RNA sequence: GCAGAGGUUCUAGCUACACCCUCUAUAAAAAACUAAGGACCACACGA
């Protein structure tokens, strides 16, 4: 944006809530402490439940 | 098709000279008989001009060179 | 132009695929009515929906 | 009444032999998702396919330890085993013996051939050795199970990657037919370990799903 | 009062159900509110403004 | 009806003229989609020359905002009504209550951004069961002016028009009641002295329910009139 | 991989009935459940009416005399007429009711092939013995939802909306059946809710058939 | 096809933004076709 160096194309309200729900932590959740072989394995684990 | 213009402006780095040169090039490629010196992929003249720019082939001085070459070839057949 | 007007007024199937042909790389200026900053009128490659 | 448009593998623009991108022609609305999700569940859920399931390190016995020369932690010489894509035919519970000393990485090519057991990534660097004297060894037991199963469900146990596929993602999007309003263009972008081709992975998943439908198959 | 009315019917008191997804067919985590809001339809249609 | 109202919507639906209220209690002698005949009870009878009280309902009539001012009888043949009762549910009314919109299952969750900022995401089930379809009544006035050398005459004798143009029109230049007219179609002749036919403005579509032909004295009504 | 097979079509009613498959392998439970539910709700051959012809009514917004209901909501009632055909793909049904009394769907002058499944589905209430509704109801086949406009002629024809969707509510519920001696064979049930015009067994048969046919897009036979 | 008229249709059609052919003072063998269009104040609002 020409007003300030802050970008104007910013995730506004819903996508940011989804990301916050994604990028968070609860000390007890199904399959915690597992060791992953890369982010692709993390996606495979989550989509398999 | 294409999305951005940064790879185009980076060599014409006024972001306004880009518009003028690619506009006259798209003119010579649309109303003129010139064929695109960059492969065409069902893309309009504007993105074709941008692609011809990004490939380091079409710039302001190159366009002037083409114009005066056409002028010389025209006046060579008139003599 | 009379024949073209008739063809586009009937919106034949030969008109839709030609339209999607002419909107390949043709930006359109979206615009909000109470525009204040210059980020209030951008352009996009319109997709026919 | 029953006429339904069917695509024919319209775009199979495979990037690399371990990552393809299948994109079908427009399908009737409500079918792009019903096929993408079905294939996703089949692929992330269950296919025949061999992978490591457990390993007995010769010198190391606890899940949390470390032996000199191997700067990689034993937990990491376990992740690299999860990444060890292995294909076997006929034999199921085959045990692979790894044995190498000397400075340098332990490539997957160092595992002895052990009959018809093939490794698709010979240059898979499991762990690095910094000492000539250190002779690392183990008995990695691969198995041709069906579908992913972690170690928490069930000598050192490692998670299993029985499914040859590693990443399934279908991003269905609208397509067009000359009159039809909105038909969905399914886009399956999918990776694999390399043991089975991505196109072949999709074909085998479709085969499994169809074979689970043969009872009610007609015409 | 609204809680007791909910509990009279064979409905959860918390007012939230576990809406399974229509496409993935998988349970939505964090059970979501479901109820009958009285949605109007405003006169500002689109075919008179397209 | 609103599944959760305020109890006073009945008041706002009876006080307004939308709902034909029973000014005289009695038993419904003859109900119909257009008229309601009320047999008055003995107690509410006028002394002599008594009888019935015909609540002539108003069917689809153009509103001011081009909505359907429609009335539906909510009673049957033989159901008693009392003073101040409600008989015909008008527009956006149900059994005497006020029912502006409808009600359907609603779930509060982000569903793949389609309800991103404030947008609703209605199901195809709403459209399929014809839940939110709204009648809109448009009006197309057309006049016949005192033009010199012959006035404006409404005749089907339109020139430079094919049989498609004369299809929806009658033999006197007026469209039949109930023709599925669409954009550009002709409805009224209005031949001017030398073709000023009132045609459907582009975009608007749908059936034509009623044509009214006013006429001042001094000109004879044509065949459709 | 054990294949699923129909084992129960328990007809809890005429409007709906659950269909259960005894064996299903781990993971395939919800897979088949969601696939079948989606393919049933979306695409199943319906029979809802498509065109009505009242006797003395020109446009659908008219009001015939004698009927306690205006023509528009008579059509609104008709678009949910639970009917099914067996031999035809389109049929025109004639109705001639006379005298005071609600016009139940049984009054439709049906043939040996076209048979209604809800003979109590009231269409309109006749309120005069000298008034008689007369409808030439046109019934077609089809699938999904098709509005009146998007179907490409005389005055009397009333183009009603189409609702070719015999199923109204599908809900699968995987379970745990201890088949033979192998555990984890998740028994699958389908608490489908049709409108009485499609056999639940035949519904599942056709849904699986179309799923296979469209899945044969990338596989040999 | 640039200044006019005529032609097979349908009063009239010469590029009027406009559609075919002829020539510079003469009218017909010929199918697809036609119209250049409209101001100011009050009110309900909506973003």
């Amino acid at each position: 944006s020409p007003a300030n160096g802050e970008p104007i194309i910013v995730p506004s309200q819903d996508v940011v809530l989804g990301l916050y729900y994604m990028t968070r932590d609860c000390v007890n959740a199904k399959g915690e402490g597992m060791v992953l072989t890369g982010p692709k394995e993390a996606e495979r684990l989550y989509r398999s439940g | 098709a294409r999305v951005t213009v940064q790879d185009a402006v980076e060599k014409i780095g006024n972001r306004f000279d880009l518009v003028l040169v690619a506009a006259r090039r798209a003119r010579q490629m649309q109303v003129g008989g010139k064929d695109p010196l960059v492969p065409e992929e069902n893309d309009k003249t504007t993105v074709i001009a941008l692609r011809e720019i990004e490939e380091g082939l079409i710039n302001n001085q190159i366009l002037d060179v083409r114009e005066r070459q056409e002028q010389q070839e025209q006046e060579a057949a008139e003599l | 132009i009379k024949a073209a007007k008739k063809m586009v007024e009937r919106e034949e199937a030969v008109v839709w695929d030609i339209l999607d042909e002419v909107i390949r790389e043709h930006p359109v200026l979206l615009n909000r009515a109470p525009t204040l900053h210059r980020l209030g009128i951008q352009a996009f490659e319109p997709v026919l929906i | 009444v029953t006429e339904f448009l069917k695509p024919r593998l319209v775009d199979i623009e495979q990037v690399s032999s371990t990552h393809a991108k299948v994109t079908l022609e427009p399908l009737e609305r409500g079918f792009g998702h019903t096929l993408g999700n079905a294939l996703r569940r089949i692929l992330l859920s269950s296919m025949p396919g061999c992978a490591v399931t457990e390993v007995e390190i010769d010198g190391v016995l606890h899940e949390y330890s470390t032996k000199e020369g191997v700067q990689e932690d034993i937990l990491e010489i376990l992740l690299n085993l999860k990444g060890l894509a292995v294909r076997v035919q006929g034999k199921d519970e085959v045990i692979l013996t790894l044995n190498k000393s000397g400075i340098g990485p332990v490539t997957a090519a160092d595992i002895t051939h052990d009959g018809d057991v093939e490794i698709v990534k010979p240059q898979h660097v499991i762990c690095h050795l910094t000492d000539e004297n250190a002779s690392i060894s183990m008995r990695i037991k691969v198995q041709r199970g069906r579908g992913y199963v972690p170690a928490s469900t069930r000598r050192l146990l490692v998670d299993a990657c029985y499914s040859p596929v590693e990443r399934i993602a279908y991003n269905v999007e609208a397509a067009r037919v000359e009159q039809r309003t909105d038909l969905d263009k399914l886009v399956i972008e999918m990776e694999t370990n390399g043991t089975i081709d991505p196109e072949e992975a999709i074909r085998r998943a479709a085969t499994i799903l169809a074979e689970q439908l043969e009872a009610f198959v007609d015409l | 009062e609204i809680k007791e009315l909910l509990k009279l019917g064979d409905l959860p008191t918390s007012g939230q159900i576990r809406l399974y997804d229509g496409r993935t067919g998988e349970q939505f985590e964090r059970p979501v509110t479901v109820g009958y809001m009285y949605m109007l339809k405003l006169n500002h249609l689109v075919d008179d403004k397209m | 009806k609103p599944l959760v109202g305020t109890g006073m919507e009945r008041a706002v639906a009876v006080d307004s003229g939308v709902t034909a209220v029973a000014k005289r209690g009695g038993v419904v002698q003859y109900v119909d989609a257009s008229r309601i005949v009320i047999k008055v009870n003995e107690d509410e009878m006028y002394p002599g020359e008594a009888g019935i009280d015909i609540y002539n309902l108003t069917k689809y009539t153009r509103s001011n905002q081009n909505t359907c001012i429609n009335q539906m009888p909510c009673v049957s043949l033989g159901e008693p009504v009392e003073r101040g009762d409600v008989l015909a549910d008008g527009p956006s009314t149900d059994l005497g209550e006020l029912a502006l919109g409808q009600n359907m299952r609603v779930a509060f969750m982000p569903w793949n951004g389609y309800n991103f900022e404030d947008s609703i995401l209605v199901s195809e089930r709403v459209v399929q069961e014809d839940r939110f379809t709204t009648i809109h009544i448009q009006e197309l006035a057309c006049v016949s002016r005192d033009t010199k050398l012959g006035p404006e005459e409404i005749t089907a004798d339109i020139p430079n028009v094919g049989e498609a143009a004369l299809s929806k029109l009658d033999e006197s230049g007026i469209v039949y009641i109930g023709a599925e007219v669409t954009g550009g179609d002709i409805l009224v002749g209005k031949v001017t002295p030398k073709d000023s036919s009132l045609r459907v403005p582009n975009g608007v579509s749908g059936t034509v329910i009623d044509v009214q032909v006013f006429t001042r004295d001094g000109v004879e009504k044509d065949k459709r009139a």
